[PDB]
RNA sequence: CGCUUCUUCGGCUUAGCUAAGAUC
């Protein structure tokens, strides 16, 4: 060879309040990304996760609640909404999130597994039994 | 193939039938 | 002046251009080269440079089909070509070469191989696209280094006019931005068309009532 | 009107007719020159 | 819960960028068998 | 006049005033579909119907992102139809392919049926828009070639449409004619023929005249003018090339085709390569003089 | 992002120091002995020129980043 | 899951990503259609 | 990359324009065809092979 | 040469069923679904 | 299951051709004299029902006609199309007397209310819109669904409007209040078709997973009619209890409503020169007697089906087999 | 019986249309 790849391709292989203002810029980014493109559910998870990372749990909750208005059948949103509550030790919030998830999508095993597992790890094993009992009431797989 | 090469040169590069002249002989292929 | 004999640098520029821009926008390709037109670049591809154009040696079934078709389809060298599976230039020069063998075999076939038909008389080829390129010289010069540099450039200059121009505002401002922020750091605009999303929770969807009292959860802010 | 005369004339028959009136090298040039790749836009075919 | 997330996250030159690099690997995966009859004519120097 | 203009202005000045006081609510009013907007609207509703068929057809449990790739296969399947390339994707699922093929034929049928309708307008004179005519000529040029490629393929498949009986009948008929006419067949132009430069100069002026009638020139026209000027400057070199071509080549560069838009009927137009036209033009001149 | 050396009463750039590496330098301090001049780069970098060298091709003869600055 | 694998549409005409080449393979969009068409035997009868 | 020249991958939705959801949200500018027209409603005549009589009419 | 490209077996079911090709209207546009 | 009622086979007996695009909609005049048919050639064709002769072709849509309804109480034909238009054709003049404008994208279906002067129309804009037939006013917009609304059907009692969508829900609507008082989520995929049983207080709906029967007015689930695994996009219910469900692949299953037993499985043939990909059925209707089934096809023909006159229970037996 | 480095296996996500939109 002379040039065809090992040059002609290879030669293009390469070529404080300032925090508070950063928060305001990020919400401008996220909220207008939402306005530009709802149903891009990853933006809603990132936005909801980001508010958790800034400690704005109440904001993060509302963002996930607004995500569920766009797609309530997204198992990812319910799980990421659930996981962020139990990351934050918000066990009664997390329980309410799971009860809604299993109420709305009873056939999605991931909610029943994650919920009953959480209630087991947290040593409320008669709570875990009743979750499995309620599951079996749907005659599941 | 040389047999058919010699054969078709008698078919292609002849002068025209309207001139007359004897036919080139061909071979049985 | 257009075309000329092909140079090995040009064939590989053409290969790179074809394997980027795609096999049927030859004008976008030909503007990468000099001297050639789109029609000449297109011809160069299909007539000799394309892979699979069967530049292996000929064989007696090919010659049989070639001599068979040359009787059925006299002079129709573009229709013969698909049926032998060879380029029309290959078909024709093979056929002429086979007649050259057959004609020298009339009599003095050893000297008659040699004293004229050994080579063409050095006239300019009416389509050197059908022929192998000149190898590139022992060192490059301006006519080739320039098009090579322009070729290398264009092959990944994929940013459009809009992106190329206005993204520069980042670099030209951000240093000055940090310098003008350096005034804020060392000397120490209203907006109203929208909600400030950091003032209050936007479009706040409140969490529904559930069987577990949420206020038992105590969270410590990060 | 002798419709589709030019569309339908067989190049092998034409060649044999041209062989009569003119030298065969011209008649072979003429019919071979009718037998060439047509192109429009992205569409290609051999005129046979 | 940190464990679940953390495990979830542990997952020639012919590309302009890593996005085309991943695209080219899909071309390989999905045309691998379907182009073996062509690739031989690519490898043999256009002979 | 005022009797009837009074309610008209009462409405109009009302609408003027109301947007002047209330503002213009008209965001999200239904834009209707009109002359230029039809062809983009067909592509919306096609791609939406295709997408709905994709999502219903795929079974539950598939990553939906595959659907946007299928819309690319649709666009390629159309272009291959448009350009008469045979389309076959080797690994494409047969329900997906069969779904694509139906929509390509619906786009096809609409595309050709609108070519026919617009040409009847152009024939009748019910249209005076140059872009519609220039568009429609493009469609009809493709629809011609799409059928001409069929005709050229069918010839090799169906064989000579003329029987060997008919062909020898017409052949012998011309021999009996030309024999009885004592027609001496036209020789190849001798190496020192007395008339050559006059026939050449006649050929060149037939070529050059086509550029006096034009205000602009481009790279293919420029190269022809260079060849004409070169042939004027050294005709014995030009004649040497011309005669060498008729002896020693039989494979020619591709002929472009175009159509000329006389509103009742299209005429096919061909551009031969400039280096070849000068040889055909001399030969044309030579043949007619000798004949 | 060029350095232009100008003569007194003269508007034209007699000597131009120009390389792709130049940037905005917010502060420049000259030694009282005229042996060295110091320049600060906004990314917490220092590049030096010698007042008698005139190394107009641009250089990074000696550079330091031990300061804890960040702008 | 295998029955509904869709190959990526490697195109001839256009691609906004602007490279879309593997050096190992790229020539593929034209397929592998039947070469050397069966010329009808009637051409032999006509010509001879 | 070019992305503004995108088709409708995302679903269309509606039901919130002028005068939708609340009748007072019609602006007083109204379109030319929104004038009252064809206000006497036509109906099919008696004995038009009406369904129950048709059913009787086996 | 123009004649045909397509099947007869469907036309063989056309022995049992009323196949119709109907490119023209049995009444003019002014014939108004008799009022 | 329980005992099927026996139903005679249906046979193809006529194939009307003359549309140049897919025939997307069919509806039968109340007096059974003629049926209209819209297609992707943007033309509505009126055909004689008994003889198949094309009475009239009405042109005026800008693009594909894909809903067509003849009013039960008015001399009007209503039609809508991919051009967002909805049009009232006065059959006493063969002319478009009224337009209904507000749809933001392609009109998928429309249904004309059996006793009010009300028209409802679906679109890709995920709304059903309710129209005053007289003043063209948009009396309601049913903004419930979240994807294109594929079918709508009207009835005199509550729910006066039932709607199906590509969000895989069926919704029952309060037409007085204009709010969905039930949502039937049971379908896994897009619900493209609906039918109300003409003499039972019961309706059906199709999606590629299952056809489902539903007791009105609450819409409680009765049974699946399972096994027709194709994109079903028409449902027609006979007066005697046959229901039939033509599909995008051109298959055409007939079912006993009462048991759900699929007694016949026709596969349609594309008419000459069409590809095997064009077998699909896009619409179907029963005639008002309920003895001729009219189907509208992706091959641009209209095919008509008739009960086999000579069939009897002992020729085509049904056992019990629960 | 447990921790860490490393490779290694399944997964690893082209923004419409028009007369290639038109022209060289
Ligand atoms: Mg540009």
């Amino acid at each position: 060879q002379i040039t065809a790849e090992q040059l002609l391709r290879e030669a293009k292989e390469r070529e404080p309040d300032e925090l508070k203002e950063y928060q305001r810029k990020k919400r401008k980014e996220f909220e207008d990304g939402i306005r530009k493109n709802r149903m891009q559910l990853a933006n809603w998870i990132k936005y909801g996760k980001w508010e958790e990372s800034i400690g704005e749990i109440q904001r993060a909750r509302s963002v996930f609640e607004r995500a569920l208005d766009v797609d309530h059948r997204s198992i990812s949103i319910w799980l990421q909404y659930a996981e962020m509550e139990m990351r934050c030790k918000q066990i009664n919030h997390a329980r309410n999130v799971f009860d809604r998830a299993i109420t709305i999508m009873p056939r999605a095993m991931q909610f029943w597994l994650k919920y009953s597992y959480m209630e087991e790890v947290i040593e409320n094993i008669p709570g875990a039994r009743q979750i499995f009992e309620r599951w079996i009431e749907w005659e599941p797989p | 193939v040389q047999l058919e090469l010699e054969n078709l040169m008698a078919l292609q590069n002849t002068e025209s039938a309207l001139k007359g002249g004897l036919n080139t002989p061909l071979h049985e292929s | 002046i257009k075309g000329g004999v092909w140079k090995n640098t040009e064939d590989e520029i053409l290969k790179a251009a074809i394997m980027k821009y795609g096999k049927n926008q030859w004008s976008r390709i030909a503007s990468l080269l000099h001297r050639k037109s789109a029609k000449q670049c297109k011809a160069r591809w299909f007539e000799w440079l394309d892979p699979g154009i069967k530049k292996t040696e000929w064989s007696r079934e090919e010659d049989e089909k070639l001599l068979h078709l040359a009787k059925l389809m006299p002079t129709q060298w573009r229709t013969i070509a698909p049926i032998v599976g060879r380029t029309s230039a290959q078909c024709l020069e093979r056929y002429e070469h086979l007649l050259d063998e057959a004609q020298r075999k009339a009599e003095g076939l050893d000297e008659e191989a040699t004293e004229t038909r050994k080579l063409k008389p050095g006239e300019i080829d009416p389509t050197p696209e059908t022929k192998p390129a000149r190898p590139d010289p022992i060192d490059m010069d301006d006519d080739e280094l320039e098009m090579l540099s322009e070729a290398r450039a264009r092959l990944a200059n994929t940013q459009g006019k809009k992106a190329k121009r206005k993204a520069r505002e980042r670099q030209l401002s951000d240093a000055r931005r940090l310098a003008s922020l350096q005034k804020r750091r060392e000397m120490r605009k209203p907006k109203r068309n929208q909600i400030d999303y950091s003032e209050e929770i936007p479009f706040e969807k409140h969490v529904p009532a559930g069987f577990h009292n949420p206020s038992e959860d105590r969270y410590v802010v990060e | 009107k002798l419709e589709k005369i030019a569309e339908k004339m067989d190049l092998t028959l034409l060649n044999r007719l041209l062989r009569l009136i003119v030298d065969h090298n011209i008649a072979d040039y003429m019919t071979s020159k009718n037998n060439v790749l047509i192109n429009y836009k992205d569409m290609n075919h051999t005129n046979s | 819960v940190h464990g679940q997330v953390k495990r979830r996250e542990q997952y020639p030159i012919d590309y302009i960028n890593e996005k085309n690099k991943k695209f080219n690997k899909k071309l390989d995966k999905y045309y691998g068998k379907y182009t073996e009859d062509i690739k031989d004519d690519l490898e043999r120097g256009t002979a | 006049f005022l009797r009837g203009i009074t309610p008209l202005l009462e409405r109009w000045l009302g609408n003027l005033l109301s947007r002047q006081f209330e503002g213009r609510h008209s965001k999200g009013v239904a834009k209707t579909v009109t002359k230029q907007r039809v062809e983009s609207h067909f592509d919306l509703e096609l791609r939406a119907a295709v997408m709905h068929d994709i999502l219903d057809m795929m079974p539950d449990g598939i990553k939906q992102n595959k659907a946007r790739v299928i819309l690319q296969h649709l666009s390629e399947a159309w272009r291959c139809w448009k350009a008469n390339i045979p389309w076959k994707v080797p690994g494409l699922p047969t329900p997906v392919e069969n779904m694509i093929l139906r929509y390509v034929k619906a786009k096809a049928d609409w595309w050709t049926n609108s070519a026919h309708y617009n040409r009847e307008r152009v024939r009748r004179g019910a249209t005076v828009d140059k872009t519609v005519c220039k568009k429609n000529l493009g469609r009809l040029t493709r629809l011609y070639l799409k059928s001409e490629q069929e005709r050229q393929h069918n010839y090799l498949k169906d064989g000579p449409y003329i029987s060997a009986e008919e062909a020898v009948a017409i052949y012998t008929t011309t021999v009996h004619w030309l024999e009885s006419r004592r027609f001496s067949p036209i020789p190849f132009p001798p190496l020192s023929y007395k008339h050559d430069t006059k026939l050449l100069i006649l050929a060149l002026e037939r070529l050059k005249e086509s550029y006096s009638v034009k205000n602009r020139l481009n790279q293919s026209q420029r190269e022809e003018l260079a060849l004409i000027e070169q042939a004027y400057d050294n005709p014995h070199e030009a004649l040497s090339r011309i005669k060498r071509h008729m002896l020693t080549q039989r494979a020619f560069k591709e002929v472009g085709i175009e159509f000329m838009d006389l509103y009742t009927h299209l005429i096919p137009v061909y551009d031969i390569e400039p280096l070849e036209k000068v040889t055909d033009a001399y030969l044309d001149q030579y043949l007619w003089y000798e004949a | 992002k060029s350095v232009r050396i100008w003569e007194w009463e003269i508007p034209v750039d007699t000597k131009l120091i120009q390389n792709v590496g130049l940037h905005a330098i917010p502060t420049m301090t000259k030694s009282p002995n005229d042996k060295w001049v110091v320049g600060q780069c906004m990314d917490n970098r220092i590049v030096l020129f010698q007042l008698v060298d005139d190394k107009l091709r641009f250089s990074k003869k000696k550079a330091f980043r031990g300061h804890n600055a960040a702008g | 899951q295998n029955d509904w694998k869709i190959p990526p549409c490697i195109s001839n005409w256009k691609n906004p990503k602007g490279f879309t080449v593997g050096l190992d393979k790229r020539l593929a969009a034209d397929g592998r259609g039947l070469q050397q068409t069966h010329i009808n035997e009637n051409f032999a009868k006509l010509a001879d | 990359m070019t992305t503004a020249h995108r088709p409708t991958f995302h679903p269309a939705r509606g039901g919130t324009a002028r005068g939708e959801g609340d009748l007072s949200k019609l602006s007083n500018q109204y379109s030319s065809k929104d004038m009252p027209s064809h206000t006497k409603m036509k109906y099919r005549q008696t004995g038009q092979e009406t369904e129950a009589d048709l059913r009787k009419k086996d | 040469e123009d004649k045909k490209y397509y099947a007869t077996a469907l036309e063989v079911y056309g022995e049992g069923v009323e196949t119709l090709v109907q490119e023209e209207d049995a009444q003019p546009l002014t014939e108004p679904i008799v009022k | 299951m329980m005992k099927p009622k026996w139903h005679a086979p249906w046979k193809l007996y006529r194939v009307a051709s003359g549309h140049t695009g897919w025939v997307r909609a069919v509806d039968v005049e109340p007096g059974n004299q003629w049926f209209a048919s819209g297609g992707a050639d943007r033309i509505i064709k009126i055909w004689d029902l008994a003889s198949g002769q094309l009475k009239l072709s009405l042109t005026g849509h800008i693009s594909s006609v894909r809903a067509v309804k003849v009013s039960p109480r008015h001399p009007f034909l209503f039609s809508g199309g991919e051009d967002k238009q909805v049009k009232c054709w006065d059959l006493e003049y063969n002319k478009v007397i009224r337009h209904y404008h507000g749809h933001l994208s392609a009109v998928q279906a429309l249904s004309v209310h059996p006793s009010l002067d009300v028209l409802v129309t679906c679109a890709r804009d995920s709304t059903a819109r309710v129209w005053d037939m007289r003043t063209k006013a948009q009396v309601h917009c049913f903004a419930g669904h979240t994807n294109t609304v594929a079918d709508v059907v009207c009835q005199s009692v509550d729910p006066q409007v039932i709607t199906a969508s590509h969000d895989a829900t069926v919704r029952l609507w309060d037409l007085a209040a204009g709010r969905s008082m039930c949502t039937l989520t049971h379908h896994k995929k897009s619900v493209r078709a609906l039918t109300i049983h003409p003499r039972l207080n019961m309706f059906a709906s199709a999606s590629p997973d299952n056809i489902k029967q539903w007791k009105l007015p609450k819409g409680e689930f009765m049974q699946n009619l399972s096994g027709h695994n194709a994109i079903i996009n028409t449902l027609s219910s006979n007066d005697d209890g046959v229901v039939v469900s033509g599909a995008d692949n051109g298959s055409l299953c007939f079912w006993d409503w009462r048991s759900g037993f699929c007694f016949q499985k026709i596969q349609t043939k594309p008419q000459p020169g069409s590809i095997e990909s064009e077998a699909g059925i896009y619409a179907s209707c029963f005639d008002k007697t309920g003895l001729r089934l009219i189907t509208a096809e992706a091959d641009k023909t209209i095919k008509m089906y008739k009960e086999d006159d000579e069939a009897t229970e002992e020729s085509h037996p049904i056992v019990w087999r629960p």
